[PDB]
């Protein structure tokens, strides 16, 4: 049985890394006050 | 202050889990090219 | 239900049980009612899991050297209860030949209080009894 | 592809990919059932809303007796 | 490579790994169910279903097991308070265990389908390409849905072969699992009639069988096949999401308004029962009745079951919570211990006075005592200097009938005010705040939490519907519009009919 | 016992009732496992020490 | 003491504030529109109580 | 590619990025010291240097600032109890600020050297290869180390231009920062003579300056250059680790045993002061003197300072802790509030009895009272059935002198028994257990934690020395032995000298 032809590489460029890390850290900054309550 | 004690673990995982996810994806992108 | 285990010293120690007055014979309507002592479920040498006891053992919580003792006094100070129970014996079968009787019983007593550590429960016990009477 | 016993049994159930009835087919009949179902949801909604009030239908907890 | 937000599209043309993924999802959801129940069993206190029911304890899945007949524990308790029962294997624990075993079995099947993805069943016999005859699959699955739906109603809910479901009186005092017979009349559409739930599943089950049979034998019209791209699995995702968010809005509403399937002994009262004084009406009804037949005040109120009094108290109103006030309601006002009794206030002239009750909108509310006509006769003033109506000036006293303070009267103004500040919440209870280290602030119930999550998820799945619907109908331009789109096609007047090149002028 | 602390409990009560430490079969067991650990490290170290150069330093 | 009424308002994290409630608090009403640099205060202690940093920032 | 455990070897032939790596490590460390100090200020209670000194509060870096002359905070308190003091910039807060700023500048330096790694300075003019002249660098760095060592002793420690260092009396009552004269005599080598610390730095610094000069000017002989592989930077790593673990064992030693650099007012008592009853002896001397001058028992014991009694208590013995008993000592026995007084026990015959003290080995210890001869006279028995020495049988009383209980006598056996159980710990103190929610179990002091960490670290660094020492001397076969190694070199009898082919036959 052949290997699966539907597989694909996945990518995240550096700029998307910086964008996503900013998103997560600012979201944590906003909700943390509410988690500690 | 008398804050909810699980707030710390909530906040730590809230940061760590999705950040690690992004870092995993970025580094394996770089070792491709 | 829920998983709570209730130990008890099921006992008739020092039983004194009496019939109604003017009993010319024991019949299948004869009732005895009496009371017994219920000593502590553990006796004085029993050591608890941290080595504390009444007649032996540590007299304090040695694992917490500088804790305030006042919070622990009820656990540190073992106490020996003695309480009373009540029992009914209802004769429902008599072999007037042999002097054998048989019937049911109900008793009420208290359960283990763990040498004063917690409050006992009320227990009601039911069952059957047999006795043989001999001229003394 | 790999054949299996269960595969061969189920086979005809996944064998008519693409088959259509011609033209509009049962579309008019579907439209009727859609219409009936709209009216029926309307009633159900307006009963819950107390905009449709019906005899012996008391929309309150007191309909548990 | 693929962007991160598209990793799962590798399954679009791979029915076997699509099944593998769906199995893993189903494994995870069932696993959750089993984990959630175990955590709840380990934290649930079954010892008082009157003043510490499951819905005060932050219980979420326990009420859904109870709703359909699972009411006891292997440990010997039942949620109805009966003790020494033997549930058999279908205890809370056994239900939890089955979902975990099911989870493990789904996990293994997922592995098998992921490795052996290339099954001939998934190939179109004419072209050798993977293909799923989605119209016929719909008919098969719909036929199955209808069998299950019908059986659920015909056997489980009736008690014919099954336990029935939770039913209760209108005041949630005596609920239990009973078989329910169908209501075939128009009151079967009454959301508060449990017989309608039975009839629905029977009739709808039969319609589903018939519709299923139709959709297995009758092919889709070509017009419709073309319109809805019935060769594209994503059209099914688009319509499926739409049905899912429809269902989600419905279950949120019936949870919030109440219906036969959201009984208050499993989920708590609704806010509307506070708005309309639903339990307070009933309580007064009984005191009047006790009085008419000559009982004393102490007697009339002592006859009031605590369970009913506890519903007439705003701390159980699901609209008194907050988003980040977490945990069980007990964590806020405490673990209710006893009804203190019904507080009656009187001024120095013997007139009875009535505390104005807090409306759900208000975090805080002033203490205002009115007479039976609604005229203000006492309050607790803010500015003291021009106070007309103070408890001190008006001689207000509080007397208790029934409950733990029955037959007690208080006259010292600070004590009387203290009870008047609680009377705005409805009936007055004694709470244990030490055990949970309760902070004193009202939390919402499971009815509230469930409604919030499901209303929110619904709205979000509407966006999913719009996104995947768009993707289906505009598949051809996903990656961009035609680089040879000619300007005559988008400029006005060239074609009579917009976009149709055969209508040139 | 099937536990970590229970194992130690079993070990301690044993020593008290049998003086297992003064028993030569246990002394042979300690030689068995000490010496087995020794020869384990010895053999590993000695073969590792005489690996033929087949790779680079990176 | 933002409002000059000797009623100090706590603004910083270490004095019991979170991100949402915290603030550098405006300078005292007793100062009005007067310039209040550090060197106009008898001490940093005074400058801090009266809202000095708001003006600097 | 590279194994995970070798990633950092990319720096071996890259002096610029090595410097960058080292700058970054340096920034991390200064950053840590500033962070650590701020956390300790945020949590330090300065209000009681007697019964709540720093070493009771788990302060770790606070004493190293105190040790060298930083003693005050910008908020106006000092650790010597003096209020109203202007420390200038170099307060605890200013030192922390400085390390944070320094950390940030080193961070930027590291980015610069990382980016501009190819500097011509790091390349050998002869061959154009990256080269570091390590003999010359050593001389340079030794000379600088000597200058700093000398100046630190000549100016900072003497007070010529600087504050001096923590000095105290032999019982840790009156410590403070004072200039210290150099002790040039043989007592300079006495670890308890502070003047030796000064003299050490002056002379050692001078020696370093000369040695550094020699090492800048005189090339190493070919013999040593080859033997030690001085063209290979890993040789420096190997010898450096060795000097590091050598140094780490010494500071662990001097911290455990005590020295002029590890004062008890900053780090707590040593265990050996408990073992020899060092403080108990001195307290007794003072008492025996007062009674000589004709004061009463109350008067003689009331003259003992609380500070001195607090040292005669096993809760401050650093050898009484546990590895996972975490936090400050106040978290164990609580916050010491007051001396209760010296407890004197007597039997019914009026003879005075002495509680035997707990040795540090013992987690728990029986209560045994002996007379002045050490004959057992009273105890708290385990088995009571055949006790002869119970307190009830012997009429044991307790009377207090000094402290909060001065002049009180307790006669009921339960009370006498609780004070006898505390008398095994030494002097009895009133503690606050509520504030920190203390659990009652002894912790160790910063003296113990410092000693543990450095002795562990020293031992591991030994393995680092062996590792990098072997990699230096065996670099040629680090990847494996020569694939064509003849048996004649490794088998017996061929060569008269092992591993020398010239000695064949
Ligand atoms: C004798 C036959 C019989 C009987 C007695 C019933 C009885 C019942 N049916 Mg069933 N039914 C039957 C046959 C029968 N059915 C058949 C043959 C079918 C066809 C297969 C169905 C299909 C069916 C459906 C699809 C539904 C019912 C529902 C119900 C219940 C109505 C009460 C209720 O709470 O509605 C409450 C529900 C409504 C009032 C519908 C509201 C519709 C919303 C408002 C539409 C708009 C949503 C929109 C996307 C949101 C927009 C934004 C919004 C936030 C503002 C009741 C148990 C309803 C139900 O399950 O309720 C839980 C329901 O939704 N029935
Ligand atoms: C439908 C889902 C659902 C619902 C309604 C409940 C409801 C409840 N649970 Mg349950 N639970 C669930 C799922 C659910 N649970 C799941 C999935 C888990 C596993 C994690 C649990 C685990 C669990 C435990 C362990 C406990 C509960 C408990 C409770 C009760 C209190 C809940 C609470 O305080 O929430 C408060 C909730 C919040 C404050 C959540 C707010 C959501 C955040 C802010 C959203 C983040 C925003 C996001 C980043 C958006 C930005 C995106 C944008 C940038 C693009 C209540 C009955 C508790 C209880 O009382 O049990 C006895 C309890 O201890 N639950
Ligand atoms: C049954 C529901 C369902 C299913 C099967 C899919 C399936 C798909 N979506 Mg759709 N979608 C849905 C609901 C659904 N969606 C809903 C409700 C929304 C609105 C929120 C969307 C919005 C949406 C967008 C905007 C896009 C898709 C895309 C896709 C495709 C790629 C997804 C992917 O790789 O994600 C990868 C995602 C991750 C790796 C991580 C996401 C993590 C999120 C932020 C939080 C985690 C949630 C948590 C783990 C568990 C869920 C909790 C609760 C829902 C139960 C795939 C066919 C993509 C597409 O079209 O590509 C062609 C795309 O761009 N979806
Ligand atoms: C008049 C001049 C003068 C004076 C008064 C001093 C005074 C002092 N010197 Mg300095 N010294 C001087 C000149 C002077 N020095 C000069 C000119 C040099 C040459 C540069 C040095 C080099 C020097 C060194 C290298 C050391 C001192 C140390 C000391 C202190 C000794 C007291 C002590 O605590 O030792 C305690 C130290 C020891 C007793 C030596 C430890 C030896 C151990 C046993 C080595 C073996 C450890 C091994 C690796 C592992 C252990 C195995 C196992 C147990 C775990 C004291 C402050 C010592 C010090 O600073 O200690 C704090 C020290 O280590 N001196
Ligand atoms: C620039 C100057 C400077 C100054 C004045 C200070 C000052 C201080 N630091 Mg900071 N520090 C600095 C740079 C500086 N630091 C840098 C660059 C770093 C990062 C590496 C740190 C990291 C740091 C930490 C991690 C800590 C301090 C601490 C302290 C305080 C106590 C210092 C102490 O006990 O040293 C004691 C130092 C020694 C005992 C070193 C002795 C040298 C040994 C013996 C090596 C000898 C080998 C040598 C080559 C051979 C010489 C031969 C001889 C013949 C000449 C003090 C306020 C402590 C504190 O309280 O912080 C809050 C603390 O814990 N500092
Ligand atoms: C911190 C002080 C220090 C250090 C690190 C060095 C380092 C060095 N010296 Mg310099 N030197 C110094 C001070 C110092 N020197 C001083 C004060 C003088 C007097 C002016 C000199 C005079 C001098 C000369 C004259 C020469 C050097 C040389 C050298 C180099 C080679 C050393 C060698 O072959 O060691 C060999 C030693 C070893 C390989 C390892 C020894 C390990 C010991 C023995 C282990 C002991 C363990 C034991 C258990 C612990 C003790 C127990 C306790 C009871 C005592 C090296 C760079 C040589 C060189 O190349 O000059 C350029 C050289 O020719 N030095
Ligand atoms: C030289 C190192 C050192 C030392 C001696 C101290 C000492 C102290 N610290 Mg400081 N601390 C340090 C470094 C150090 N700290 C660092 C680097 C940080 C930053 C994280 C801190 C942060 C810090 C805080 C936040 C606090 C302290 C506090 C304290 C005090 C109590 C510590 C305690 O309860 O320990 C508990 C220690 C342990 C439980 C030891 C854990 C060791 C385990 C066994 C891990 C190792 C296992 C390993 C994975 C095995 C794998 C092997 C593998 C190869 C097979 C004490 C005076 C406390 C205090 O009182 O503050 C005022 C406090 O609150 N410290
Ligand atoms: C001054 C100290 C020092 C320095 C500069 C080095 C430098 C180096 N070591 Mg040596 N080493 C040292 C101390 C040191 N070591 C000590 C003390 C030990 C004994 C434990 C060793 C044992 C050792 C071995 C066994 C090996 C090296 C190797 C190496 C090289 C590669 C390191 C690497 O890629 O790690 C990469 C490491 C990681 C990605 C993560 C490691 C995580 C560790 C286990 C825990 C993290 C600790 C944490 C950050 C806090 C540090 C606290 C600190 C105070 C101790 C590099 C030249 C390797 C080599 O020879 O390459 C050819 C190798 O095989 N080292
Ligand atoms: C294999 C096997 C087995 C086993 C199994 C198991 C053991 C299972 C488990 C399972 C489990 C145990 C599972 C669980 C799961 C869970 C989950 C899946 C969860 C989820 C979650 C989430 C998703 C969440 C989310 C969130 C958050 C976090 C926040 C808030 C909001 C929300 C809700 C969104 C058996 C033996 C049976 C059999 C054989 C085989
Ligand atoms: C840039 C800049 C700046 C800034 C800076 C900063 C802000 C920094 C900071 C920094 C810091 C803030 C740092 C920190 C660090 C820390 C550390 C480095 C830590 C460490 C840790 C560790 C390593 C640990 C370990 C361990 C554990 C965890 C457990 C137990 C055991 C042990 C101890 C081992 C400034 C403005 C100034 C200037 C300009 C520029
Ligand atoms: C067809 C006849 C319709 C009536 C069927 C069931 C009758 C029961 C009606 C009811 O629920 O009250
Ligand atoms: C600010 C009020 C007090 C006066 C400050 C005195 C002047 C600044 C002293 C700073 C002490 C650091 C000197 C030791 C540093 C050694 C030199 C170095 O290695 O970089």
């Amino acid at each position: 049985m052949e290997p699966n032809p539907n597989r694909q590489p996945v990518e995240l460029n550096r700029t998307s890394l910086y964008l996503g890390l900013l998103l997560i850290l600012v979201l944590a900054l906003l909700f943390s006050s509410y988690f500690f309550n | 202050m008398e804050v909810n004690q699980l707030g710390l673990i909530a906040t730590a995982l809230f940061v760590l889990v999705p950040s690690v996810f992004l870092i995993i994806l970025y580094v394996q992108t770089e070792s491709q090219q | 239900a829920g998983g709570e285990r209730i130990p008890l010293l099921f006992t008739v120690k020092n039983l004194v049980a009496s019939t109604q007055p003017n009993v010319t014979s024991i019949t299948t309507s004869t009732d005895f009612k009496g009371e017994f002592n219920v000593p502590s479920y553990r006796t004085a040498n029993f050591l608890d899991p941290k080595g504390r006891g009444l007649a032996s053992g540590y007299d304090s919580a040695i694992a917490l050297p500088q804790a305030k003792e006042e919070e622990l006094a009820r656990a540190n100070v073992k106490r020996f209860s003695l309480t009373k129970g009540q029992i009914s014996l209802n004769v429902a079968k008599v072999d007037g030949r042999t002097g054998e009787i048989a019937g049911t019983f109900e008793s009420e007593q208290l359960s283990d209080d763990d040498m004063g550590a917690h409050e006992p429960h009320e227990v009601k016990i039911q069952g059957v009894f047999y006795a043989s009477i001999e001229p003394a | 592809a790999r054949r299996t016993w269960l595969g061969d049994i189920l086979r005809p159930l996944n064998s008519e990919y693409g088959k259509v009835a011609p033209g509009w087919g049962t579309t008019p009949l579907m439209a009727v059932f859609m219409g009936l179902f709209l009216v029926f949801l309307l009633i159900i909604l307006e009963i819950y809303n107390s905009t449709l009030i019906l005899d012996g239908v008391n929309v309150s907890w007191k309909a548990l007796g | 490579g693929l962007p991160w937000y598209r990793v799962h599209t590798v399954l679009i043309n791979d029915p076997g790994r699509l099944i593998a993924a769906h199995l893993m999802h189903t494994a995870l959801v069932a696993g959750w169910a089993g984990s959630m129940a175990l955590y709840e069993l380990a934290t649930f206190d079954p010892s008082d279903p009157v003043l510490n029911p499951m819905w005060r304890q932050g219980m979420f899945v326990l009420p859904f097991m109870a709703r359909l007949g699972v009411t006891g524990s292997w440990s010997g308790w039942s949620i109805t308070g009966e003790t020494g029962i033997d549930p058999g294997f279908w205890s809370f624990e056994g239900v939890a265990l089955a979902h975990i075993v099911l989870s493990g079995l789904l996990f293994l099947a997922a592995c098998w389908h992921w490795v052996y993805w290339d099954l001939e069943l998934f190939r179109d016999p004419r072209t050798g390409e993977p293909a799923l005859d989605l119209p016929k699959m719909f008919g098969i699955h719909l036929f199955l849905a209808g069998l299950l739906c019908f059986g659920f109603g015909a056997f489980h809910l009736t008690g014919l072969f099954g336990p029935g479901m939770w039913v209760s009186d209108p005041y949630g005092l005596t609920g239990s699992v009973q078989p329910v017979a169908p209501e075939w009349g128009p009151d079967g559409f009454n959301p508060y009639n449990p017989g309608g739930v039975v009839a629905h599943h029977i009739a709808a089950g039969i319609v589903g069988i018939i519709a299923g049979l139709f959709h297995i034998l009758v092919r889709p019209p070509q017009r419709l096949y073309k319109a809805l791209r019935m060769g594209n699995i994503e059209t099914v995702l688009s319509s499926s999401i739409a049905a899912v968010f429809f269902a989600a809005f419905v279950v949120a509403g019936t949870m919030w308004y109440g219906s036969a399937t959201t009984p208050i002994e499993l989920f708590g009262p609704t806010r509307y029962q506070w708005d309309s004084s639903y339990f307070q009406q009933e309580i007064n009804r009984r005191v009047q009745a006790s009085l008419a037949s000559g009982a004393t005040l102490e007697e009339a109120w002592s006859a009031i079951p605590e369970k009913l009094a506890f519903y007439d108290y705003i701390g159980n109103n699901p609209a008194k919570g907050g988003l980040f006030r977490t945990g069980p309601m007990n964590k806020g006002d405490g673990i209710a211990q006893a009804w203190k009794g019904h507080a009656v206030f009187r001024n120095k002239e013997g007139e009875e006075l009535f505390v104005r009750r807090m409306p759900a909108f208000f975090e805080s509310f002033p203490v205002i005592l009115t007479d039976k006509n609604g005229v203000v006769k006492a309050d607790i003033p803010f500015r003291r200097a021009e106070s007309k109506y103070s408890f001190e000036q008006q001689g207000v006293t509080v007397s208790f009938y029934g409950g733990e303070l029955n037959g007690q009267t208080f006259t010292d103004p600070p004590t009387v005010k203290s009870y008047a500040r609680k009377a705005i919440f409805g009936e007055i209870f004694e709470f244990d705040t030490e055990t949970l280290n309760s902070d004193g602030i009202f939390r919402t119930s499971p009815r509230g939490w469930f409604t919030f999550a499901h209303a929110v998820f619904a709205l979000l799945f509407f966006f999913g519907h719009i996104w995947h619907g768009a993707r289906t109908l505009f598949r051809d331009v996903f990656s961009g519009i035609d680089p040879e789109l000619s300007p005559e096609q988008v400029e006005w007047g060239f074609y009579q009919k917009v976009g149709d090149v055969t209508t040139r002028r | 016992p099937l536990g970590i602390s229970g194992t130690f409990n079993f070990m301690i009560v044993f020593q008290a009732e049998h003086n297992i430490l003064m028993h030569p079969f246990h002394q042979l067991g300690v030689a068995g496992v000490f010496g087995g650990a020794l020869f384990c490290a010895m053999h590993g170290s000695l073969v590792t020490s005489s690996l033929i150069r087949e790779t680079t330093e990176t | 003491d933002i409002d000059g009424i000797r009623e100090p308002v706590s603004g910083s994290l270490l004095y019991g504030n979170n991100i949402i409630t915290g603030a550098v608090v405006p300078s005292s009403n007793a100062i009005g529109l007067h310039f209040y640099p550090i060197w106009e205060a008898a001490s940093l202690d005074e400058w801090l109580y009266n809202g000095g940093p708001y003006q600097l920032i």
